[PDB]
């Protein structure tokens, strides 16, 4: 312990890009992510064009 | 029941 | 699926996001590590 | 002390408008922080972190 942690903070900034780079499907990714799992994609939205 | 802390 | 008119506009910058700040910090982060003492 | 302004219609109003613009980039020995973070609501729901 303590050597556990200070990955673990390592460990979780990166479990919290990966639930704001996709804001759809988050704090649900994650928690497949860690188990190696993925999302349905044809469910979310998405974007065509921004002026 | 304690901790040291990481800081 | 209850909304019947029209929604308000969308900032362009949340006020955390300007400040890069946060509500509540994680205990993870800079943590804690567990103590024996029996 | 009191300059009365004769062409403009009011004598005592602030007849001038004025907008600044200014920009200033200062190099400090200031410090700062690292940013923090969010709480996540999976690990503390489901131990990931066992």
């Amino acid at each position: 312990d303590f050597y556990n942690a200070q990955k673990m903070d390592e460990l979780t900034r990166v479990m919290r890009k990966i639930c704001d780079d996709n804001p759809e499907y988050g704090e649900e990714m994650v928690l497949r992510w860690a188990h190696g799992l993925s999302v349905d994609p044809g469910r979310v939205p998405f974007l065509l064009a921004e002026k | 029941a304690g901790n040291v802390s990481l800081t | 699926a209850a909304n019947h008119s029209t929604t308000p506009a969308i900032l362009s910058q949340t006020v955390l996001d300007r400040f890069n700040g946060a509500l509540d910090p994680d205990p993870n982060v800079n943590g804690a590590v567990q103590l024996s003492m029996p | 002390a009191d300059l009365p302004q004769y062409p403009f219609a009011d004598q005592q109003a602030e007849v001038c408008t004025y907008v600044v613009q200014s920009t200033a980039v200062m190099p400090t020995p200031m410090i700062f922080g690292p940013s923090p973070v969010e709480q996540l609501a999976v690990i503390e729901t489901e131990d990931l972190f066992e």
